[PDB]
């Protein structure tokens, strides 16, 4: 997901403005839908929810627009534990042989026969939580077992917290209200408001434990990938109680992060450190926050943020559909370079030239240097020490930049990256002369539509997530709901689609139409008051009771 | 009863309900989704009230991409009926409210469909739904962030036998 909030310092209007991008699956239970919500006097409120919840998730009000991006923030711990010397169903805590808990579920299973069968499965559960295996990484064996408690299992707050949301007033008033509920499962939340306020919040519910106990209770190899690990031998290893916190274990909102700014906050999946350069967010503890390199959109939209000019709707509209391949701006000068370096040599002349027309984008016309730069990518990735410059604390914004070609295995491994990229590209079957557009598609009954758009790992702001099926890439998720919200006198200007239309059953006059439009990248109104609602020449009305 | 919604939709079938309460809101929510996605719906309440294998066997898979049988007994054990019961026991007067409204909306919707928006009439799992289900379905969102990544995990997690 991205989200881009604009306040006063920086707005062409010197008002609050905001760009929701989410970026979540276009089928089954996370699949966003539009609607707009008034009990007349003390809620008006629209954006879109989730399958099942009568609360707006994303949306906007009167004088705030807020929105939501996964955030870094660890929401379960592992746990493990050292089991019995004598018993791998008992385990141990501080020296004290604990038995397992078992839980048996029942299922009736339909047969080849038609019949119901029933199954019957045994769930194991220690004090913190039920036992997970992962073959070749956290085993059940005679010596040890993990155990997960997901802090979420206990956050009976998240509807209200949305309700609650839904009724906010301004920035102020959303950050008293997600503060002092802590309902929030896992996202991060940016805001902007009418009179100007930019608000990012990492305010989610995340495991607790004071700071001196994580050295001891981190276990060191698989904190070293970013799993929340913890010794579940140990009672002091328990999450840490604070009366301050809305529900025992998680963290108090004063140690979350939270910046209020007049010029912009921005998250693209990172952690909450460079939300705005100006002012990094640090000290954390590792379960909530930690400075890692940013990935390539963050950076992009950094690129465009920073600076003096003020920013009009239409820049932060344009982020969105330039569809520009951001990772192609550290790599590609480079990679040309190798190719010229090259000429001739027959293996790579055609990914060379694919690349060099190519340009940089992820638009339906787009051209197949697009699919040599993804594979090459996915090469490059897996290769050790290519950077020019390599990731630098000290300018986070921008490195990694270029290719060490003054480093001869560099040089020599960086070739041959593009040579098995290029082989890879020509013996699957794309034509000759396809764009990108011709590949990437959303299928809507028997029909295709076009889906501009490529995957957020390579720096597209409008990320678009696809998979093989036959001879196209079918679009899984990606871009999804998109309100970009300003303030005018009259009341609140929104503008967006959701890009896989209202309507997931194919008979629906809305299985498709916003498709339509995404494809073409036209957004269009959200219609709010009732002055925007009446003046649609589509208005329909019914009213039901029972 | 004493539920009531005024639904006006714009242009690409936005809904806008208007209500005098909370029951009244959900009532038009549950009313104008299930009338673009009651399939989905009900699709998604099988997942989380684990009965994939029982409308589908155990050879298909849910959205998330699980198999149905292990994705049935995470949900089981995700869904017991204790835990929605303490899950229903704290919620507000308010979102008591609005959950009520919205299966007695969707439930509604249900009762006079007649298919031109519901490709999936008359199939068995297409059924009314209960404040419970929109329930496992709030608790299968909350533990995507953790327990339901290791869904499969659970589901594999078996004591040793006699191994070397
Ligand atoms: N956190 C979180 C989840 C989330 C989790 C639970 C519920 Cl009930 C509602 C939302 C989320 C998912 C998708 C989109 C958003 Cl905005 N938030």
């Amino acid at each position: 997901s991205n989200a881009i909030a604009v306040g006063s310092e920086r707005s062409a209007d010197g008002k609050g403005m905001l760009l929701a991008n989410p970026h979540f699956p276009w089928n089954g239970a996370m699949r966003f839908y539009q609607m707009h919500l008034t009990i007349p006097g003390r809620l008006d409120v629209m954006g879109a929810s989730l399958p099942g919840l009568p609360v707006v998730n994303i949306g906007f009000s009167r004088h705030l627009a807020w929105t939501h991006t996964v955030d870094t923030s660890s929401h379960f711990t592992l746990y493990r534990l050292a089991l019995d010397p004598k018993d791998p169903r008992r385990y141990l805590v501080d020296g004290r042989s604990l038995p397992l808990e078992e839980k048996s579920v029942a299922i009736e299973v339909r047969g080849a026969d038609g019949k119901l069968s029933r199954v019957e499965h045994k769930v194991y559960q220690s004090i913190y939580g039920p036992l997970v295996v992962w073959p070749g990484k956290l085993d059940w064996n005679r010596s040890e077992a993990y155990a997960l408690r997901d802090a979420n299992l206990e956050n009976t707050r998240v509807l209200q917290q949305w309700y609650s949301i839904n009724q906010a007033s301004d920035v102020a008033d959303l950050r008293r209200r997600v503060e002092a509920l802590q309902g929030i499962p896992w996202v991060n939340t940016l805001a902007a408001d009418e009179q100007g306020n930019a608000l990012y919040m990492n305010q989610s519910v995340v495991p607790y434990l004071k700071p001196e106990l994580i050295p001891a209770c981190a276990i060191p190899q698989l904190v070293a990938e970013g799993l929340p690990a913890l010794q579940g031998q140990d009672s002091r290893c328990a999450w840490s109680r604070d009366p301050a916190a809305a529900q025992a274990g998680i963290t108090p909102a004063a140690q979350l992060p939270v910046l209020l700014r007049r010029d912009f906050v921005q998250n693209s999946n990172d952690s909450a450190w460079l939300t705005n350069p100006a002012s990094p967010l640090q000290g954390f503890s590792p379960l909530v926050s930690q400075e890692k390199p940013i990935g390539p959109r963050a950076r992009y939209a950094l690129s465009r943020l920073q600076g003096k000019q003020p920013l009009e709707a239409k820049t932060l509209e344009e982020m969105v559909t330039a569809n520009h391949v951001f990772s192609a701006d550290q790599v590609l000068p480079d990679l040309l370079r190798l190719c010229r370096d090259n000429q001739g040599e027959k293996s790579l002349a055609r990914a060379c030239a694919a690349l060099a027309q190519w340009d940089r984008g992820a638009n339906l016309d787009s051209g197949s240097g697009f699919v040599y730069f993804q594979r090459f990518m996915q090469r490059f990735a897996e290769l050790d020490g290519a950077w020019k410059e390599p990731f630098d604390a000290q300018r986070p914004l921008d490195t990694p930049q270029g290719i060490a070609l003054d480093r001869p295995q560099v040089a020599t491994q960086v070739r041959q990256a593009l040579a098995d990229a290029a082989a890879e590209v020509e013996k699957s079957g794309i034509p000759d002369g396809a764009r990108w557009g011709d590949l990437q598609v959303s299928t809507r009954g028997q029909e295709r539509i076009a889906i501009p758009g490529g995957d957020g790992h390579f720096g597209v702001y409008n990320a678009i997530q696809s998979v093989r099926k036959g001879d196209h890439l079918e679009v899984v998720g990606g871009t999804s709901y998109i309100q970009l919200v300003t303030f005018p006198e009259e009341g609140p200007k929104a503008r967006g689609l959701l890009a896989f239309s209202q309507s997931s059953d194919p008979r629906s006059p809305h299985y498709r139409d916003q498709t339509e439009l995404f494809s073409r990248q036209q957004w269009q109104t959200l219609p709010f008051s009732d002055r925007q609602i009446d003046a649609d020449p589509q208005l329909q009305r019914l009213s039901i009771r029972e | 009863t004493g539920l009531a919604a005024d639904i006006r939709w714009t242009a690409y079938g936005v809904p806008h309900i208007r209500a005098k309460d909370e029951r009244g809101l959900g009532y038009g929510i549950g009313y104008a989704y299930a009338r673009d996605n009651a399939c989905l719906l009900a699709e998604e309440i099988v997942t989380a009230r684990g009965e994939r294998a029982r409308y589908f066997g155990s050879e298909g898979k849910s959205s998330a991409e699980l198999d149905n049988l292990p994705s049935d007994i995470f949900y089981a054990w995700l869904n017991q009926p204790e835990a929605l019961q303490a899950f229903w026991q704290a919620q507000t007067p308010a979102v008591r409210q609005l959950l009520e409204g919205y299966a007695a909306g969707f439930n509604r919707f249900l009762r006079e469909a007649d298919g031109k928006t519901t490709s999936c009439l008359g199939q068995p799992w297409l059924r009314a739904i209960a404040t419970d289900d929109l329930l496992r379905l709030t608790r299968r969102l909350l533990v995507e962030g953790g327990v339901g990544q290791f869904a499969d995990a659970l589901v594999a997690a078996a004591p040793p036998g006699a191994e070397k």
